[PDB]
RNA sequence: GUCCCACCCAUACCCCGCCCUCAGGGUAGAAACGAUGCCCUGAGGAGUAGGCGGCCGUGGAGGUCAGUGACGAAGCCUAGG
RNA sequence: AGACUAAUCGAACCAUCUAGUAGCUGGUUACCGCCGAAGUUUCCCUCAGGAUAGCAGUGUCGACCUUCAGUUUUAUGAGGU
RNA sequence: CCGGGACCGAGGACCGCGCUCUGCAAGGAUGCUGGCGUAAUGGUCACCAGCGACCCGUCUUGAAACACGGACCAAGGAGUCAAGGUUUUGCGCGAGUGUUUGGGUGUAAAACCCGCACGCGUAAUGAAAGUGAACGUAGGUGAGAGCUUCGGCGCAUCAUCGA
RNA sequence: AGAGACCGAUAGCGCACAAGUAGAGUGAUCGAAAGAUGAAAAGCACUUUGAAAAGAGGGUUAAAUAGCACGUGAAAUUGUUGAAAGGGAAGCGCUUGUGACCAGACUUGCGCCCGGCGGAUCAUCCGGUGUUCUCACCGGUGCACUCCGCCGGGCUCAGGCCA
């Protein structure tokens, strides 16, 4: 039971990657290549006027 | 900037949802892909300018990409349907792709793809009955 | 339809490279295995024994992977997959998977005839 | 038979980067095209140095740059295919323009504060495709902790592997004539 | 990750890369540092010269707090003042005021002198000071004073 | 093969059976050949033999590659600076030992010959005087060249 | 015992085809490319103990094929492809 | 008589410490591609075994540095078979 | 200079070197004709015939051995894990670097945020008390990729003399 | 009490079952093997041969190729039927022959000329909309030497196997 289950990674590298993923969320060609169905959305950074 | 057509090819070079890879060759099931091959030249979803042909009920239907509205996908396709004549449809497609410098290298593939779709809407002839060579003796009884 | 013109096909070999001493014991399969014995007669290439596979038996790059008709096999599973062969009907041939139902089997064959794609296993 | 001493001998230098950075892949494509269709030797040297590993691209400092900015080199462009590091000893920073792979946070601020300009390897090819009026620089390759242990032996004056340092750890026999001999 | 390691490539090859004549037995040569003076002497003298013997006198109940005195050179002295104030002095806008640096508050006890110093008067308060460091700070107009 | 005669054969560029090269006889090279007696056979070529060999088996070393010589532009591009521009000049330089013999001879890749048509003598590893084939045979090497070419 | 003609055959030598390894070149005012691709040119291939590289299968986990199936999934037999 | 003490005696039977140690026997599981050895030097209660140097592979950098050589020629020394 | 025979046909618009120069044998085969369109060509399996072929694994200078293990089939069956070192490859920051002992928070063993100390590094040397790194544009000489106003300036690294 | 990148009946605790059981030893103590019919027993009435066990008909069921020796039913070993070989072993490698069985491919395609049938609509112009700003679509205008589909006849070229 004393094998190494969890791992440790630098907080600097965690923040780099989560910022890289956010940038790739604004690219429409990448969205289609991941299997999403966005053929009928007006703008790819979709924003709603706080109706919810 | 940090994004370009070349960068997107680097990210999606090895694996993407449209890839169909197996033995003897690889294919791509992409809407904007002519010849259905996996290559930078024919990858419609990465290039800024691309072409696509889809069969309609009577003729071909051609969609193109408008570079001005990349961030608005609901209105980023210029579509038109040709259902008048085979020769007339051929001329319009070639002019649409090689008169104003919009992917002039795709002129040959667009015409050929339209020719195949129209060829597939004709009535089919009946295949001749099969013959027997070694089982003829068995069926003689 | 007929396939593209190509150079003649040469195989360079037809036999199957059976495993040494697999014809005397029932516990050994016929799949080839490299003999690692220190004094094995096959590993030492004695005259009059089984041959060993080498890279010099490879086939021409032009005619590799193509069946005697001239096409290359492509495994399909439904009617949406066979439409991927629209532009490749003189180079590729379709083949229905073994777990496809009988009803979907005749739907695929009907669609493939419109496109002119040859089907290897259709008589069913 | 042919009676040769060597056969199927491979090359000895890297021919492509082992890293999978996407942006670095683009940078290699640009300079691979430039070296093929340009006569400037400056481009061929830059291409190979992009393949090298991290220990073969040691950092250079601001002080080392200021050292080579004398005797008529105040107007040339400094190109360093490596990282550039601020130096805490240098109190006054001269005016210069530098093209480097990357800068630290403090090095970038102090360069532009004096009235300089920081470039990029892609911008460098756009302004000076042939590398005219440039000088290349390297860091100290052998200034590494691991190198001091290389080639340990008698009469070599190298550094030994010890878990600690003190009078109880080695010294003694073989390090002084008072106990046997010396090395 | 065990899927890619050299033990997977040894399947099908007898003796698993350890040799036929020498068969990788249990413990040939002994356990640990056995044989330091008898049969492992040749390795223990080419490397590690000085394993055996006694040197120096011994100390009973050593307390390391009595020997705490970190040192700082003189060329890094100006890095102690904050950046915003530092640029004003070097640029030359004050002309009438001098800084007083407290080494103890930054965690130092001895002021060594190794590099050069610009000609601006300063005041340094240190527990210890070297002979060479006192001269350089004094010829720049400054003074060093012991603080305990 | 003993270690010393092996090194000499490497310096003569004879690393394969049935190879051939041209060398100019001096005191420096006569002693090298005399050491490797039981491995080589040599003699004096005539005009026909040197003419036939260059046309049929002539290959040139270009940038470290074996490029067959079929056009005069290949010879001029590499030997032009020494005054040789055609294939007749190359023959002239070799046959009549000229000032630029060394560069011309080294240009040609070592010749590769087939086994003789009529075969060798009954025992081919004695001296030519005893009844073998290896050694110096003077003008009698022309007959051997006809068969092997 | 000595001399002279003709003739027989090795995985060796010469010419040609094909496979792989190594080395050297060409390819963007892009009518462009699985740029890890394609085209042109040259040489080489025996091997225990041992070293390195590339690939094929088995039990599970995340993503994706809007994947197959009671009109028959998995499994098993088959000098049938 | 080293005899007998539950078919067990020159020191009974049962569980645990215990997976007791072994310089000694036996075994060690798919494929293809490239390179390719040693039984010799010095020390050890050492001689069926280890450390040390040698032979071997892989990763590279400095130049493409014009440097080199199990070779010959010419000049000039040493030797006691 | 004229005969006879055998094996082969790689490449796929034009470009080149040349000649006997309305053309050609000159950077790789084309032209005419006949029978058959199926078991005919071809492939698999069984048998006869010509030539070849000692039982595997292992220790050993040497194994087909009168050296050892092996009657047959199905399932199981052997370089693993942790702490501490070391060189090489990828990545983040860089004279600094490391959130997770602990606290705040949460859709709750996940994710996100915060800081005082502390570890390694920035300074060595002696048994010890102790002391503690610039004569010079951080030195002189010979080689050095690259740059250059063509005069020269000269990174990394190697040797050598000094502080 | 809640869970898992854990094992899936030679695995996982010795025990998924009347398991610390049956059994061995004077005794301390040692200690196994063994899960699965079908949705529902609807677990075969009645006739006939036999001393009986059971057999043959006939029944239930989607299925008895599920019958309390019961889901799926591999190999070693054996029976019947069919084919073949054999003068002190058998098996195997290279190359033909005979017999049995068998996968491919071919069975037309394009173009032109003549004749016949059917339809709306080829060039041109006007209006609206989109767009790569010069290229297109829709509505109207055409109205038979133009355009399109089909059928019949004639012609050129190419296309399977062995020579």
């Amino acid at each position: 039971i004393w094998r190494k289950w969890h791992v440790k990674i630098n907080q600097g590298q965690k923040r780099f990657a989560t910022a890289s993923a956010l940038a790739a969320s604004a690219v429409a060609p990448l969205l289609m290549a991941r299997g999403h169905q966005v053929s009928t959305v007006p703008e790819v950074p979709l924003v709603v006027d706080s109706a919810a | 900037s940090n994004v370009s057509a070349d960068l997107i090819w680097e990210v999606s070079r090895n694996y993407n949802s449209f890839l169909v890879k197996q033995r003897t060759g690889t294919f791509s099931r992409d809407a904007l892909n002519l010849t259905n091959q996996h290559s930078r030249k024919h990858a419609g979803f990465v290039n800024d300018k691309a072409l696509g042909i889809v069969p309609a009920e009577k003729g071909v239907k051609v969609i193109a990409k408008k570079v001005k509205a990349a961030n608005k996908p609901a209105s980023s396709l210029y579509t038109v349907t040709y259902k008048s004549t085979a020769r007339k449809a051929y001329k319009a497609i070639a002019s649409q792709a090689a008169k104003h410098g919009y992917r002039a290298d795709l002129r040959q593939a667009a015409v050929a793809r339209a020719s195949a779709i129209l060829r597939s809407q004709r009535p089919v002839k009946p295949e001749p009955p099969k013959k027997l060579r070694g089982a003829a003796a068995r069926r003689a009884a | 339809v007929a396939a593209k013109k190509h150079v003649p096909i040469v195989k360079k070999r037809t036999k199957r490279f059976m495993r040494h001493q697999s014809d005397r014991f029932k516990c050994l399969d016929s799949a080839w295995r490299k003999p690692k014995g220190i004094d094995n007669r096959v590993r030492r290439r004695f005259k009059g024994n089984l041959a060993m596979p080498s890279i010099g038996y490879g086939s021409n790059k032009k005619t590799k992977h193509m069946m005697p008709s001239g096409h290359k096999a492509f495994l399909v599973h439904n009617v949406k997959d066979v439409e991927l062969l629209l532009m490749h009907n003189r180079t590729y041939a379709a083949e229905i998977a073994h777990n496809v139902s009988s009803r979907k089997r005749i739907d695929i064959i009907t669609r493939a005839k419109q496109l002119g794609v040859k089907v290897t296993n259709a008589k069913a | 038979g042919i009676d040769l001493r060597w056969k199927h001998v491979r090359s000895s230098h890297r021919k492509a980067p082992k890293s999978d950075n996407v942006y670095l892949k683009l940078l290699v494509k640009l300079y691979r095209f430039l070296a093929r269709r340009t006569e400037a030797p400056f481009n061929k040297v830059v291409l190979r140095r992009l393949f090298m590993s991290r220990i073969n691209r040691p950092p250079v400092s601001l002080s080392r740059i200021a050292r080579n900015l004398k005797n008529g080199n105040e107007k040339k462009t400094v190109v360093v295919v490596a990282t550039v590091t601020d130096d805490n000893r240098l109190l006054q920073v001269p005016k210069m323009e530098v093209a480097a792979l990357r800068f630290t946070a403090k090095a970038r601020a102090r360069i532009e504060a004096a009235g300089g300009r920081t470039l990029t390897l892609d911008q460098l090819a756009l302004e000076k495709p042939t590398g005219a009026n440039t000088l290349l620089l390297r860091g100290p390759k052998n200034a590494r902790e691991a190198v001091k242990h290389f080639g340990f032996g008698p009469h070599k004056h190298k550094k030994p592997y010890v878990r600690s340092k003190g009078r109880k750890f080695e010294r003694a026999r073989g390090r002084r004539r008072s106990r046997g001999f010396k090395v | 990750p065990t899927r890619f390691s050299k033990t997977r490539k040894h399947r099908g090859h007898v003796s698993a890369g350890k040799g036929r004549v020498g068969k990788h037995r249990k413990h040939p040569g002994g356990r640990g540092m056995a044989g330091g003076q008898h049969h492992h002497r040749t390795n223990l003298d080419k490397y590690h010269p000085g394993y055996f013997g006694k040197v120096g006198m011994r100390h009973f109940h050593l307390l390391r707090n009595h020997y705490w005195r970190p040192s700082i050179n003189i060329d890094k002295l100006w890095s102690l003042v904050p950046s915003d104030v530092r640029e004003q002095y070097l640029s030359g806008q004050k002309k009438d005021t001098a800084p007083v640096i407290d080494l103890l508050s930054h965690g130092y006890a001895k002021l060594l002198g190794k590099g050069r110093l610009p000609e601006i008067p300063v005041v340094v308060r240190a527990r210890y000071v070297s002979a060479e460091a006192e001269r350089k700070v004094k010829e720049a107009g400054g003074v060093v004073e012991l603080v305990a | 093969i003993p270690p010393k005669p092996r090194k000499i054969l490497q310096l003569l560029r004879l690393r394969q059976i049935n190879n051939g090269v041209f060398v100019k006889v001096t005191k420096a090279t006569a002693e090298m050949i005399k050491i490797v007696e039981p491995w080589v056979a040599y003699g004096y070529p005539n005009l026909k033999s040197v003419r036939e060999l260059i046309y049929k088996r002539g290959y040139g070393k270009v940038n470290g590659q074996r490029i067959p010589l079929t056009d005069n532009a290949i010879i001029e591009e590499n030997l032009g600076k020494y005054g040789i521009i055609c294939i007749e000049d190359l023959i002239h330089e070799i046959f009549t030992v000229g000032p630029n013999f060394k560069q011309a001879a080294n240009f040609l890749w070592p010749f590769k010959l087939s086994n003789p048509n009529g075969g060798f003598r009954p025992r081919k590893f004695k001296h030519f005087i005893e009844g073998g084939d290896l050694g110096n045979r003077e003008e009698h090497i022309n007959a051997l060249i006809r068969a092997m070419n």
